C-alpha cells in the first residue's frame, strides 16, 4: 500500500520545498564559466602542433 | 627512436599476439543463445548436455565445442541487452507444448517467439525451436481438446496431428522466411538425440553461413 | 577493310581494358575501405581483382603493340608475349583458387575455419601466382620459335607477330591442355559435386538459384577461353581463320577480366550491400 | 617475489660454468631479466639482458660472444652460460628483473646472487663526483653524479636510476627515472636533476641508510653503473 | 487509508511542483545565449587509431593522466591503451565476456568492469607480481550492470539493470548506501567534479540527482520522452546533459531544475549512445546510434562538427580531463582519438 505510494508522496514533497534559482541566473553562470575557461579548452581554441601531444 | 619504450613496443606486440590467439580460439567455438518461456523447458535442455544474471554452459560433441548462454535469470528489458548476442550462431528457443492447457501460456510463448525471430538484431541468426514435454502433451491431448487456446483448430484429438499443428503455428510467426530457418524438434527426457539434433542444426547453419559468405547460398 | 578491322580491335581492346580497370578498382576499393570484407573468400576475390588489374593494365597495351608491329629485339617480343600469357594464366589460376575454395568450404562442413588459416590462404595464393609466372615464362628459357628451324635462330630482328615469336605447338599442347582444359574440367566437376551436395543437404525452388549461379560462373569461363583455344588448335593443325574471327577470340579471352567482377564479387550479398551503399554515398 | 641464484664456486681459468637462478612469486614470463655482477672491490656492471619474449638479446662489449643468456619460461628458471670465462670475470653475479611499460619500475628487485671466482668507449660514463661521503644521523646528504650526455630523452623522461646496496644485502631500487620512488621505499628520499647534473638528497637520514649508492642510466642498452657512493655512519 | 487519497495527493504535489517550475522559469536559454558569438565550424582529425579489440567495444574511460584509457569489449579483454604511442599496457582476460561498462580509478591503481554478469570485478593494476588480478568481486546486484564510477580507492558507485543504484565499500565488499528511487533500468551514471553528487539516468525517461553521503534524491527530471541512455555532468557540476533513444538531448541545470535547451534535428532520427562535455563546457559531443558523432554548441545548440570516421554504432565517448583530445569507440572494434 504505502511501500510504493506514501514514499512517492514524501519524495514529491521533499523535491517541492527545495530552493530554486531563476533560470536566467543559471544561464548567466553557465555562460560565464564557458567564457572564463575558453582558452583552457584545446578542443575549442586551436592548439599548435608543437603543444598537441597527439601530433605526428 | 626510444630507449625504454622500445621494450614497451615488444610488450605490446606480445600482448597483441596473445589477443590474436585468444580471438582465434574464441572464433573456433560456436555460440548459442538459450531462450524460451518457462524455466523447466530450458533447465531440462541445459541438463541433457553438459561437460547471477547470466549462465555460461559448455559441452563438446563430435569435436565441436558448443557455448550455450542462458539469460533467463536477467528479468530485465531485453531490448537494452539483447543486442549483445547479435553474433550468436543460433538461438535455442525452448517451449513446452503442455503450456496450451496451463494458464494461455501458449500465447505468451508465441508472442516471445515472434518478438525474437523478427528482431532486427537476430535478422540473420537462425532459431532452433525445442518443443519440450512431448509425453505430457500427448497425455493432455486425450483429456482436453486442443481448441481451448486455438479456436480455429479443427481436427482429431491425436498426438501427432496436434503436435504438427502447434509446430506449424509456431514456425508461421517468422516474417523473414527468405532469411531465417527454424529447426523444430520434439523432445522429452531423452538420450543424446537432443544434443545430436543440436549438432546437426549447428553444422547446417555453419555450412549455410559459409556459403552465404561465399555467395552460393 | 583490314585496317578498319584492326583499329576496331584496338578500340575494343582499350574499351575492355578501361572497363576492367574501373570494375576492379571499384572492387578493391569496396573491399579495402570496408574492413568487414576481410574474410578468407575476399582474399581470393582480391587476388582475382589484382590479376584482372594487371591484365587490363599490361596485356591490353602490350597486345595493342604486338598487333601493331615493331622492329625491336626478338627477345623483347617474346618477353612481351610471355607477360601476355603470364597475366591470363594468373587470372585463370586465381579463378581455380576460388573454385577449390568453394569446394573445400562444402566438403569441409565445419573444419574449414580451422584448416583455412590466413597463412595457408596466403601460401596457396603465392603458389598459384608462382605457377602462373612459371607457365607464362616458359617461352623464355628455350621454348620459343628458335626451336623450329636453323633459320629462326639467325635473325635477331623481325616483325612483331604472335605467330612469329610464339610456338603454336606449345601455345596449344601445353597452355590449353595443362592450364585451361584441366582447370576447366576439374572446376566443372567441383561445381557439379557442390550442386549434388547442396541438393542432398537442403532437401531435408532454391535448386534453380544454385544451379543458375554455378552455371553462369562456369559458362562465362568457357565463352572466354574455349573459342580462342580451339582457334589456336585449328591453326596449329594446318587451319585457316579469318582475321576478325581470331581477334574475336582474343577479345572474348580478354573480356574475362572485365566480366569477373560482376560475376563473382557482385554476387556476394555483403559485397553487394556495401557496394550499393558506397555508390549511393560516393 | 624471490630470486635464488645458483652455480657458483671455484673454477679454473679458461673453464666454463652455467649460472642458474630460480624465480618464484611473480609472472616470470612477463618480466625481463638482467644480469649484474659486482667484483670483489669494483662497482656494479651490467652483463646481459633478455626480453620477456626471449628476443632482442643484447650483451655488453666486455662479454659479447663469451657469455650466453637463456630463459625457460615453462620451467620458470633463468640460465647464464659462461664459456671460456677470463680471470677478470671473477665477481658476484646478481639476477635482476625488469618490466617495461608506461609508469613501470624496472630493476625493482635484485636477487641474493652467488660468488663466482676464477682460479689464478661509446657508452654513457657515470662520472661520480665522490666515492665516499661522511654522514651522521639526522643530517642530510647530497649524492651527485654526471653523465656524458643529457639523459633527458625527447619524450621528457630522464633515464636515471639510483640504487642502494646495504652492507650484506643486494642492491635495491630507490628512485627510477629520477622522479619516482620504488615500492616499499620511504618517501624521505628525494632525487632530482636537470638532465646532466643530478642530485640525490636524503632528508632525515637514518641508520638504515648506510650503504653504497650506485647510479645507473638507461638511455642506451649498454648500461654502465657508477663508482658508487659509500656513506660512513 | 485508501489509494484514492494517496493518488490525488501525489497528483497535487506534482501540480504544485510544475507550477513552481513555471513560475521560476522567466526566460529561455535561447534568448539569453543569442548574445554569445557562435563557435563556428570545428574540424577534427583522427590522430590515433587503436585496433587491438576483436569485438564490439561497449565502454571506455580516460585516466586522470589524460594519457591512459581502459577499453571494454565483449571479446573478454580490458586493454589499457597508451594514447600517445598506442601501446597496450595491460590485457585483462575477463571471467565474463558479456561486459558493457568499465571505469578507471582516479589514482590509476584499480579498474572496474561489469555487464550482463551482475557480479562486478575490481582489478588491481599495480600488483607486486606484475600480473593483473581481481582485488574485489562485488556480487550484491541482481540486474545487469550498466555504469560504474570510482569515488575513491575504497569507494565505487554502480548502476544495474534493476531500478536501483548502490555505493560499494571495496574493502569489505558491502553496499554502503543503496538508492532505489528510480523506476526504470539505470543505464548511465556520472559523478560530479566535487565527488559529492551524482546523477543517474534510467529507461523511465527520468533523471534523479542522488547524494553519495546522504543518499536521498534531491531533484527529479522528466523532460525526456524515451529511455535515457547517456548522462554527463557539466564541468562545474551545476548542470548535466542527457542522451535518449529519441534523438533528443536535453541539458538540465541543478539550480534551475529544468531543461535549459534541447539539441535535436530533423535529419537526426536515431538515438544517442554517449554524451560528454568539453573542459570549457561550450562544446557538447554526443555519440549517436549511427556511425557519426556530432559536436553540439552547449549554448547555441548548433552542429559545430561531425566525427563521421566510424562504420558501426558509436558505443562510448569520453573527453580527456585536460581537454586535449576525445576518444570515440564503436562497435566496429576500433577506437580513435580526435582533437
Ligand atoms: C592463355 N593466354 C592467352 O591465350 C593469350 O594469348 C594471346 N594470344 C593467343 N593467341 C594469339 C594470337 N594468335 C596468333 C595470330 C594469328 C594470326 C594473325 C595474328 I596478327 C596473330 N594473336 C594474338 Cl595478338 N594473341 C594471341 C591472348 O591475348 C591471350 O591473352
Amino acid at each position: 500500500s504505502i511501500a510504493q505510494a506514501r514514499k512517492l508522496v514524501e519524495q514529491l514533497k521533499m523535491e517541492a520545498n527545495i530552493d530554486r534559482i531563476k533560470v536566467s541566473k543559471a544561464a548567466a553562470d553557465l555562460m560565464a564559466y564557458c567564457e572564463a575557461h575558453a582558452k583552457e579548452d584545446p578542443l575549442l581554441t586551436p592548439v599548435p602542433a608543437s603543444e598537441n601531444p597527439f601530433r605526428e | 627512436l626510444s630507449a625504454e619504450d622500445k621494450a614497451a613496443v615488444e610488450r605490446s606486440k606480445m600482448i597483441d599476439r596473445n589477443l590474436r590467439e585468444d580471438g582465434e580460439k574464441a572464433a573456433r567455438e560456436v555460440k548459442l543463445l538459450l531462450l524460451g518461456a518457462g524455466e523447466s523447458g530450458k533447465s531440462t535442455i541445459v541438463k541433457q548436455m553438459k561437460i547471477t544474471g547470466i549462465v555460461e554452459t559448455h559441452f563438446t560433441f563430435k569435436d565441436l565445442h558448443f557455448k550455450m548462454f542462458d539469460v533467463g535469470a536477467q528479468r530485465s528489458e531485453r531490448k537494452k541487452w539483447i543486442h549483445c548476442f547479435e553474433g550468436v550462431t543460433a538461438i535455442i528457443f525452448c517451449v513446452a507444448l503442455s503450456d496450451y492447457d496451463l494458464v494461455n501460456r501458449m500465447h505468451e510463448s508465441m508472442k516471445l517467439f515472434d518478438s525474437i525471430c523478427n528482431n532486427k538484431w537476430f535478422t540473420d541468426t537462425s532459431i532452433i525451436l525445442f518443443l519440450n514435454k512431448k509425453d505430457l502433451f500427448e497425455e493432455k491431448i486425450k483429456k482436453s481438446p486442443l481448441t481451448i487456446c486455438y479456436p480455429e483448430y479443427a481436427g482429431s484429438n491425436t498426438y501427432e496431428e496436434a503436435a504438427a499443428y502447434i509446430q506449424c503455428q509456431f514456425e508461421d510467426l517468422n516474417k523473414r522466411k527468405d532469411t531465417k530457418e527454424i529447426y523444430t524438434h520434439f523432445t522429452c527426457s531423452t538420450d543424446t538425440k537432443n544434443v545430436q539434433f543440436v549438432f546437426d542444426a549447428v553444422t547446417d547453419v555453419i555450412i549455410k553461413n559459409n556459403l552465404k559468405d561465399c555467395g552460393l547460398f | 577493310a583490314l585496317s578498319l578491322a584492326n583499329v576496331t580491335y584496338i578500340t575494343m581492346e582499350i574499351f575492355i581494358g578501361l572497363c576492367a580497370i574501373v570494375g576492379n578498382v571499384l572492387v578493391i576499393c569496396v573491399v579495402k575501405l570496408n574492413p568487414s570484407l576481410q574474410t578468407t573468400t575476399f582474399y581470393f576475390i582480391v587476388s582475382l581483382a589484382l590479376a584482372d588489374i594487371a591484365v587490363g593494365v599490361l596485356v591490353m597495351p602490350l597486345a595493342i603493340v604486338v598487333s601493331l608491329g615493331i622492329t625491336i629485339h626478338f627477345y623483347s617480343c617474346l618477353f612481351m608475349t610471355c607477360l601476355l600469357l603470364i597475366f591470363t594464366h594468373a587470372s585463370i589460376m586465381s579463378l581455380l583458387a576460388i573454385a577449390v575454395d568453394r569446394y573445400l568450404r562444402v566438403k569441409l562442413t565445419v573444419r574449414y575455419k580451422r584448416v583455412t588459416t590466413h597463412r595457408r590462404i596466403w601460401l596457396a595464393l603465392g603458389l598459384c601466382w608462382l605457377v602462373s609466372f612459371l607457365v607464362g615464362l616458359t617461352p623464355m628459357f628455350g621454348w620459343n620459335m628458335k626451336l623450329t628451324s636453323e633459320y629462326h635462330r639467325n635473325v635477331t630482328f623481325l616483325s612483331c607477330q604472335f605467330v612469329s615469336v610464339m610456338r603454336m605447338d606449345y601455345m596449344v599442347y601445353f597452355s590449353f591442355l595443362t592450364w585451361i582444359f584441366i582447370p576447366l574440367v576439374v572446376m566443372c566437376a567441383i561445381y557439379l559435386d557442390i550442386f549434388y551436395i547442396i541438393r542432398n543437404k537442403l532437401s531435408l525452388g532454391r535448386e534453380f538459384k544454385t544451379a543458375k549461379s554455378l552455371f553462369l560462373v562456369l559458362f562465362l569461363f568457357a565463352l572466354s577461353w574455349l573459342p580462342l583455344s580451339i582457334i589456336n588448335c585449328i591453326i596449329y593443325f594446318n587451319g585457316e581463320v579469318p582475321q576478325l574471327v581470331l581477334y574475336m577470340g582474343i577479345l572474348l579471352s580478354h573480356a574475362n577480366s572485365m566480366m569477373n567482377p560482376i560475376v563473382y564479387a557482385y554476387k556476394i550479398k555483403k559485397f553487394k550491400e556495401t557496394y550499393l551503399l558506397i555508390l549511393k554515398a560516393c | 617475489v624471490q630470486l635464488v641464484e645458483s652455480g657458483g664456486g671455484l673454477v679454473q681459468p679458461g673453464g666454463s660454468r652455467k649460472l642458474s637462478c630460480s624465480a618464484s612469486g611473480f609472472a616470470f614470463s612477463s618480466f625481463g631479466m638482467h644480469w649484474v655482477r659486482q667484483a670483489p672491490e669494483k662497482g656494479l656492471e651490467w652483463v646481459a639482458y633478455i626480453s620477456s619474449g626471449s628476443g632482442t638479446i643484447y650483451y655488453a662489449d666486455t662479454v659479447k660472444g663469451r657469455f650466453t643468456i637463456s630463459r625457460d619460461d615453462p620451467k620458470n628458471t633463468l640460465f647464464l652460460q659462461m664459456t671460456s670465462l677470463r680471470s677478470e670475470d671473477t665477481a658476484m653475479y646478481y639476477c635482476v628483473r625488469s618490466i617495461y611499460y608506461y609508469g613501470s619500475s624496472p630493476f625493482d628487485f635484485w636477487g641474493q646472487g652467488t660468488t663466482l671466482t676464477v682460479s689464478a668507449s661509446a657508452d654513457i660514463v657515470m662520472t661520480q663526483a665522490t666515492s665516499s661521503v661522511p654522514v651522521t644521523p639526522g643530517e642530510s646528504v647530497s649524492i651527485s653524479c654526471r653523465s656524458s650526455k643529457s639523459l633527458l630523452h625527447s619524450n621528457g623522461n630522464t633515464y636515471l636510476y639510483w640504487f642502494l646496496q646495504r652492507p650484506g644485502q643486494s642492491p635495491q631500487l630507490l628512485i627510477y627515472r629520477m622522479s619516482n620512488l620504488a615500492s616499499g621505499v620511504p618517501d624521505r628520499f628525494s632525487g632530482s636533476g636537470s638532465g646532466t647534473a643530478f642530485t640525490l638528497t636524503i632528508s632525515r637520514l637514518e641508520a638504515e641508510d648506510v650503504g653504497v649508492y650506485y647510479c645507473m642510466q638507461h638511455l642506451e642498452y649498454p648500461l654502465t653503473f657508477g663508482a658508487g657512493t659509500k656513506l660512513e655512519l | 487509508s485508501e489509494l484514492d487519497q494517496l493518488r490525488q495527493e501525489a497528483e497535487q504535489l506534482k501540480n504544485q511542483i510544475r507550477d513552481a517550475r513555471k513560475a521560476c522559469a522567466d526566460a529561455t536559454l535561447s534568448q539569453i545565449t543569442n548574445n554569445i558569438d557562435p563557435v563556428g565550424r570545428i574540424q577534427m582529425r583522427t590522430r590515433r587509431t587503436l585496433r587491438g579489440h576483436l569485438a564490439k567495444i561497449y565502454a571506455m574511460h580516460w585516466g586522470t593522466d589524460s594519457r591512459l584509457l581502459v577499453s571494454a569489449s565483449q571479446d573478454g579483454k580490458l586493454i589499457i591503451w597508451d594514447s600517445y604511442t598506442t601501446n597496450k599496457v595491460h590485457a585483462i582476460p575477463l571471467r565474463s565476456s558479456w561486459v558493457m561498462t568499465c571505469a578507471y580509478a582516479p589514482s590509476g591503481n584499480y579498474v572496474a568492469c561489469g555487464g550482463l554478469d551482475n557480479i562486478c570485478s575490481i582489478y588491481n593494476l599495480k600488483t607486486r607480481e606484475g600480473n593483473v588480478r581481481v582485488s574485489r568481486e562485488l556480487a550484491g546486484h541482481t540486474g545487469y550492470l550498466s555504469c560504474c564510477r570510482f569515488l575513491d580507492d575504497n569507494q565505487i558507485v554502480t548502476s544495474s539493470g534493476d531500478t536501483t543504484c548502490a555505493l560499494w565499500d571495496i574493502e569489505t565488499g558491502q553496499q554502503t548506501t543503496t538508492f532505489t528511487g528510480h523506476t526504470g533500468d539505470v543505464m548511465s551514471l556520472s559523478l560530479a567534479p566535487d565527488t559529492r553528487l551524482f546523477v543517474s539516468g534510467a529507461c523511465d525517461a527520468s533523471a534523479k540527482l542522488w547524494d553519495v553521503r546522504e543518499g536521498m534524491c534531491r531533484q527529479t527530471f522528466t523532460g525526456h520522452e524515451s529511455d535515457i541512455n547517456a548522462i554527463c555532468f557539466f564541468p562545474n557540476g551545476n548542470a548535466f546533459a542527457t542522451g535518449s533513444d529519441d534523438a533528443t538531448c536535453r541539458l538540465f541545470d541543478l539550480r534551475a531544475d529544468q531543461e535549459l535547451m534541447t539539441y535535436s534535428h530533423d535529419n537526426i532520427i536515431c538515438g544517442i549512445t554517449s554524451v560528454s562535455f568539453s573542459k570549457s563546457g561550450r562544446l557538447l559531443l554526443a555519440g549517436y546510434d549511427d556511425f557519426n558523432c556530432n559536436v553540439w554548441d552547449a549554448l547555441k545548440a548548433d552542429r559545430a562538427g561531425v566525427l563521421a570516421g566510424h562504420d558501426n554504432r558509436v558505443s562510448c565517448l569520453g573527453v580527456t580531463d585536460d581537454g586535449m583530445a576525445v576518444a570515440t569507440g564503436s562497435w566496429d572494434s576500433f577506437l580513435k582519438i580526435w582533437n
